[PDB]
């Protein structure tokens, strides 16, 4: 959130409102030209975006939004409508509209690829907006984004969630809480990256050892190969090169998974009996994804236990990383680089102001020689009518 | 006839009497009845077998050549006389035809050995 | 053929001109073209049901379509592969795309026509095709973090030999050829497979029209 | 399921009805006729629509296969005052012209749409029975046009030919004053001044035949503002 506080918003966003506009006729020669099923740009939807009034336009908006790009103009929308769109929303609701159109994150598909995932965070810190702001980071990392600093951003959201974590994980929550660290969480430089990667396998190893392999990459952007818990200890065993770790929540997660995965094998009318749904319905339709010999993660569970145990050790003996608490770590870290990106993406967006804004004139030159030909050439017939 | 596609096909036009078959390997469009306009006849294919116990077959390799490498497509008891023949490669439907029927031959040997004790 | 009294049709013409207008102004849609019933198989415009070992994959997987339509620009350099590759071909099989256009149509915008560069089982071909059978329900993404992984292929030279023995009769022939001619060296005929190369069942074959040349 | 973003908007009537008749009628039954017809405009939404423009109406028929029977026309005429009012629809189907007299307060009308709002230069076009078809052919499928309060209702200047005589009735006779038909390609020089022989200058200027509802229509329009306020 301490973005924010340097990169100013009100000051440059009053400086981009050039277009100074109002009702009636270009609603109704839109409403014509979707009568008559003719494409547009997105200089207009730019240009109303740029003056919204109050929520009632936001609405407007809305239903804007729900009625063109079903056009064959659909892919050339611009960047900045998307970031004068973000920036209206702001300006009333902040918290529910730009919510509603990002989670389907199709149906809307602001797809705002930009320093506006930071900065609608920043935004949302300020009222602190617990469950408002965990589906954002679902959709930021469906979306693939991470090119700007934003991942300890949300790698601070994310842990400060885990801890407030205390429940039984769902389906779909084991999916999501493990995919939402992998993607995002990608640093190198410090602990807080590998120890969310190990943290995200170990909850994503849970979804193929007890539902199936098909539902992790169903709609996950993850991967299909069926080493999770390989890829998990791979980072442990990194070890003999990195030095710094996190050693506390990857360890306590694994254990979690190596419990499970030890009480299901004795016990199996226990936490097997979970499965009461149907059998020849799945019997019909089962799926078989894996070979005879392919080494299934089932019988691999006295090989993933001896190479935690004797891992763990290790990780202990030599790295001593052991930290007090994951959260208090990161929080230190996360902030103390935010003054170092902070000062290397604000020119990237002084840049990036200013080639829109570059843009936007050309896209209206190029509307107004097209209009002025077409005068020109009207004009010239009328003077002159010759057909056939 | 005019027609609105095709391609030439070597294949058998079966031209014969009833219980007495017999084909003529001959050259014709792909749209053409079996026993209809040709464009140049090749051979002949005799399915019984004579007093000799010989089944002949007839074959004009060198006009045979010359259409397929002007485009003629070839059937599958075409290519099946070519490979018996010694003209083309043996086509494998033959040879996993004979795996099959050695195979049968096994299984009954088998049943005939276990219904005989 | 041609006759003094052969009379000049109109109506045969006319018609042929009605038709054409129909067919643009009357054109099928591709959304509603490639709509599916998931639950008997049936396609509602073309009336025609999906092959029984259709069935699992549709029901399992998605398309193209489907998948890119939650990317940001439509997959601009995204690398995009198929179940059928994925389970038959070890080597990677993928699409780069580089242009896409979603029919407009659809209200759940999961149909369209895309281009690319194809790199099937790690051959790298340099021109821009079609991409071919896009409403098939095999298609799957490949993330960022395993964009480069993917890619990873090894250059394993062929083993499969460049001469073949002739069939007996030809290679007979071939002998009495040269020796009725007279030439007296008895070396051992063979038959060359350089330009019998020939691409597999699984290879997808181009949608634009060939330039007669 | 993308949403679609269109139109940026970034740029900045007395029904004939109610008129009374020229009669020494009391103005009790007009007042208590236009009572009821206000009642039963509260139900049933009648549009604004003059002579020339093309509505559908909804019928109730028991003997339909479906108790909604639809039909579509252009309105030859408006007539009567008060609850009594009606309107010509004619549209030929399938080259037969059809004409059916629909009543604006008959409570067996389900719905009245406009589907095409225009003014023509005759305020009783009754010479569509001789009128060629193609002006009284209009597809019953088709979608209403909406158009902005601005418009003003534009009035369609249009030339409808004409059938061979004889007609219906006596269009070029001065009574009718009709400027719809293309009179200089149907009819002779001769015929036109003989037609004009039944003119009569007079009744223009007579003064006295003219009728006054100045204070009639503010009336009216104050008893209607009334009943919508209550
Ligand atoms: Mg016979
Ligand atoms: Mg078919
Ligand atoms: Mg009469």
């Amino acid at each position: 959130c301490l973005l924010s506080a340097a990169y100013v918003d009100s000051h440059k966003w009053e400086a981009r409102d050039k277009e100074d506009c109002h009702l009636a006729d270009l609603a109704s020669l839109m409403d014509k030209t979707y009568e008559r099923k003719l494409p547009v740009s997105s200089l207009t939807i730019s240009r109303f975006v740029d003056n919204i009034a109050s929520r009632e336009d936001i609405d407007h908006a809305e239903y804007y939004l729900y009625k063109f790009r079903h056009s064959p103009n659909c892919w050339y929308l611009r960047d900045w409508t998307i970031h004068t769109w973000i920036r209206q929303c702001l300006k009333y609701g902040a918290q529910d509209k730009a919510l509603y159109t990002l989670k389907n994150k199709v149906q809307y598909g602001i797809f705002p690829d930009n320093y506006t995932f930071n900065l609608l965070m920043d935004y949302f810190i300020k009222k602190e907006n617990y469950k408002d702001a965990l589906s954002v980071v679902f959709e930021i990392m469906m979306q693939e984004a991470f090119e700007v600093p934003s991942t300890q951003l949300l790698s601070l959201y994310v842990l400060y969630h885990c801890l407030a974590e205390k429940t039984d994980l769902s389906w779909e929550e084991e999916r999501n809480f493990g995919a939402s660290l992998l993607l995002p969480g990608l640093k190198q430089k410090n602990s807080v990256g590998l120890s969310s990667q190990l943290y995200g396998y170990a909850l994503l190893g849970k979804v193929e050892l007890q539902q199936g392999l098909r539902a992790v990459y169903c709609n996950m952007p993850l991967l299909w190969q069926p080493g999770y818990l390989h890829r998990a200890l791979q980072v442990m065993e990194k070890v003999a090169s990195s030095p710094e770790d996190g050693q506390l929540c990857g360890e306590a997660l694994d254990v979690l998974d190596r419990v499970l995965k030890a009480v299901t094998a004795p016990a199996q009318g226990t936490s097997e009996e979970q499965p009461q749904e149907g059998e020849e319905s799945q019997r019909s339709e089962e799926l078989v994804e894996q070979l005879d010999v392919e080494e299934t993660e089932q019988s691999k569970l006295p090989q993933y236990l001896e190479r935690f145990e004797a891992l763990r050790s290790k990780l202990q003996a030599l790295g001593k990383v052991e930290s007090e608490s994951l959260l208090t770590l990161s929080t230190q870290l996360a902030k103390a680089q935010l003054p170092t990106c902070e000062a290397e993406d604000i020119a990237v967006y002084e840049q990036r102001l200013q080639q829109w804004h570059g843009e936007r004139v050309r896209l209206i030159q190029r509307e107004q020689e097209q209009r002025e030909r077409a005068r020109q050439d009207y004009e010239a017939r009328r003077a002159a009518k010759a057909s056939a | 006839r005019a027609y609105r596609g095709g391609h030439l096909t070597i294949r058998l036009a079966l031209g014969g009497c009833t219980n007495r078959p017999f084909y003529r390997i001959v050259a014709a469009h792909s749209k053409c009845p079996r026993d209809g306009r040709f464009v140049e006849q090749l051979g002949s294919y005799d399915p019984l077998p004579n007093s000799h116990g010989e089944k002949l077959v007839a074959l004009n390799f060198d006009r045979i050549r010359h259409w397929i490498g002007c485009g003629a497509h070839l059937s599958k008891p075409v290519e099946k006389l070519l490979g018996l023949s010694g003209f083309y490669p043996l086509h494998p439907m033959m040879i996993t035809n004979a795996e099959r029927l050695r195979r049968k031959r096994a299984r009954e040997v088998l049943l005939a050995s276990q219904k005989t004790d | 053929m041609a006759r003094k009294k052969v009379r000049p049709r109109l109506i045969a013409e006319l018609a042929r001109r009605v038709r054409a207008l129909r067919e643009q102004r009357e054109r099928p849609r591709d959304s509603q073209r490639y709509a599916l019933d998931y639950e008997t198989m049936m396609r509602p415009h073309s009336g025609n049901r999906l092959p029984m070992r259709a069935w699992a994959d549709v029901r399992h997987e998605s398309r193209l379509l489907q998948l890119l339509n939650r990317l940001p620009l439509f997959g601009l350099g995204r690398l995009v592969t198929r179940k059928s590759w994925l389970w038959q071909h070890d080597e990677p099989c993928y699409w780069r795309l580089t242009r896409v256009r979603p029919d407009y149509a659809a209200e759940n915008l999961d149909h369209g026509k895309a281009w690319g560069i194809l790199t099937f089982k790690g051959k790298t071909e340099s021109e821009a095709r079609e991409i071919e059978q896009v409403m098939y329900h095999d298609w799957r993404l490949v993330p960022k973090h395993e964009e480069e992984a993917f890619t990873a292929f090894t250059l394993v030279p062929e083993d499969t030999p460049l001469s073949v023995p002739y069939p007996p009769l030809l290679r007979a022939m071939i002998l009495a050829q040269r020796q009725k001619y007279g030439d007296t060296s008895t070396e051992e005929p063979m038959l060359n497979l350089e330009r019998a190369r020939i691409d597999p069942w699984d290879y997808p074959a181009k949608l634009e029209a060939k330039t007669k040349t | 399921a993308f949403q679609p973003p269109p139109k940026p908007v970034i740029v900045d009537f007395l029904s004939p009805e109610f008129i009374p008749p020229r009669g020494r009628t009391n103005p009790l039954k007009f007042q208590i006729e236009r009572k009821d017809m206000l009642e039963r405009r509260k139900i049933l939404h009648i549009p604004e629509f003059y002579v020339g423009s093309i509505l559908r109406v909804t019928t109730a028929d028991p003997y339909a296969s479906a108790k909604t029977s639809q039909f579509l026309g252009i309105c030859i005429q408006r007539s009567g005052s008060g609850l009594g009012a009606t309107f010509i629809l004619r549209n030929t189907i399938e080259g037969q012209g059809v004409e059916i007299c629909f009543e604006l307060y008959n409570p067996r009308i389900q719905e009245i749409q406009v589907v095409k709002l225009e003014k023509r230069l005759d305020n009783s076009l009754l010479y569509l029975r001789d009128a060629l078809p193609e002006y009284s052919t209009f597809d019953v499928n088709m979608k209403p046009i909406t158009q902005e309060f601005n418009q003003e209702v534009p009035v369609n200047q249009l030339k409808v030919k004409m059938k061979p005589k004889p007609w219906s009735k006596r269009w070029e006779r001065p009574k009718f004053n009709i400027k719809g038909i293309r009179f200089d390609l149907c009819l002779t020089e001769e015929q036109m001044r003989e037609a004009q022989k039944w003119s009569q200058p007079w009744l223009e200027f007579d003064m006295m035949r003219e009728y006054d509802t100045s204070k009639i229509e503010a009336a009216i329009w104050d008893e209607i503002e009334a009943s919508k306020n209550s």
